DNA sequence: CAGAGGATGTGGCTTC
DNA sequence: GGAAGCCACATCCTCT
C-alpha cells in the first residue's frame, strides 16, 4: 500500500496479492500515461513472468491496448507506454483485468479504472451535373 | 460547410483559373503545387486560419499517405498523387478530366 | 527548406 | 439545452 516509490501512486487490485498503478481517471487515447503502470506483486513471483492487462466493460469487452504486456522484475512488471487505442464509451470506463503468468494463472482486476476518448481530459470552450456540383456531394457525403 | 484537404486541392485542380499555382503533371492523378504558398493562403483562407503555409499544409497531406487518399511522388518537389479512386468519385477517366481542364503533358 | 511522423491543442458539429 | 464525444486538421519539432 505504501511500499510504492510515491504518495498514492499504488492502489489495490481485486486480489489481495497484487497492487497497481493509479490509472488516470479519464485519458486522451493512443496518448502515453503520465505515469508508468506498474503491477506489483505481494507474493513470490518469479522473474520474467509475463504479465498482461486487458481493458474492457460493456462497450467494449476488449480495446485495443498498446504494449499491454510487461515483464515481472523483483515482484513489479513495468510496462513500458503503454496506452489504450480503444475508448470506452460516453461517460464510461474500462475495468482493467491483471493476468500474471504464474503456473496456475493469477487474475487481478481493478474495476472503473479509466475512461478513454477521442479529446480526453479538455480545457472547457438524360441529366448531368458539373464538378462544382460533384465536389459539393463528396463534400458533404459524412 | 466542412471541407477536407483532399478536396480543397481537388476543386482547385478542376479550376482552370488556378492552373497557374496548382495544377495536373499529366500522369494519371498526380499533380504538383507549383506555387506552394498560394495554395497555403487560399487553404488558410478556407479554413479561416491566417497563419496558414505550406508547412502545414504539407503535414496535412502526410496524413493521407497511411489513409490511401494521397502518395508523394518520391524526388519531385511539390508533387504528389491522388491515390483513391477519383474515376469512381467524379466519374471521369484521368484523360476526360484532363481535357476538361486543358491539361498539357508536364515533363 | 523539403519532407516523414509523433505529440497536442483547436474549432466545428453531433449526440446523449 | 449543453457537456461530452468525434473528427480532421493546425501547430510545433527533429535532421541534413
Amino acid at each position: 500500500e505504501v511500499l510504492a516509490d510515491h504518495p498514492g501512486e499504488l492502489v489495490r487490485t481485486d486480489s489481495p496479492n497484487f497492487l497497481c498503478s493509479v490509472l488516470p481517471t479519464h485519458w486522451r487515447c493512443n496518448k502515453t500515461l503520465p505515469i508508468a503502470f506498474k503491477v506489483v506483486a505481494l507474493g513470490d513471483v518469479p522473474d520474467g513472468t509475463l504479465v498482461t492487462v486487458m481493458a474492457g466493460n460493456d462497450e467494449n469487452y476488449s480495446a485495443e491496448l498498446r504494449n499491454a504486456t510487461a515483464a515481472m522484475k523483483n515482484q513489479v512488471a513495468r510496462f513500458n507506454d503503454l496506452r489504450f487505442v480503444g475508448r470506452s464509451g460516453r461517460g464510461k470506463s474500462f475495468t482493467l483485468t491483471i493476468t500474471v503468468f504464474t503456473n496456475p494463472p493469477q487474475v487481478a482486476t481493478y474495476h472503473r479504472a479509466i475512461k478513454i476518448t477521442v479529446d480526453g481530459p479538455r480545457e472547457p470552450r438524360p441529366g448531368s451535373l458539373s464538378f462544382s456540383e460533384r465536389l459539393s456531394e463528396l463534400e458533404q457525403l459524412r | 460547410g466542412p471541407i477536407q484537404l483532399w478536396q480543397f486541392l481537388l476543386e482547385l485542380l478542376t479550376d482552370k483559373s488556378c492552373q497557374s499555382f496548382i495544377s495536373w503533371t499529366g500522369d494519371g492523378w498526380e499533380f504538383k503545387l507549383s506555387d506552394p504558398d498560394e495554395v497555403a493562403r487560399r487553404w488558410g483562407k478556407r479554413k479561416n486560419k491566417p497563419k496558414m503555409n505550406y508547412e502545414k499544409l504539407s503535414r496535412g497531406l502526410r496524413y493521407y499517405y497511411d489513409k490511401n487518399i494521397i502518395h508523394k511522388t518520391a524526388g519531385k518537389r511539390y508533387v504528389y498523387r491522388f491515390v483513391c479512386d477519383l474515376q469512381s468519385l467524379l466519374g471521369y477517366t484521368p484523360e476526360e478530366l484532363h481535357a476538361m481542364l486543358d491539361v498539357k503533358p508536364d515533363a
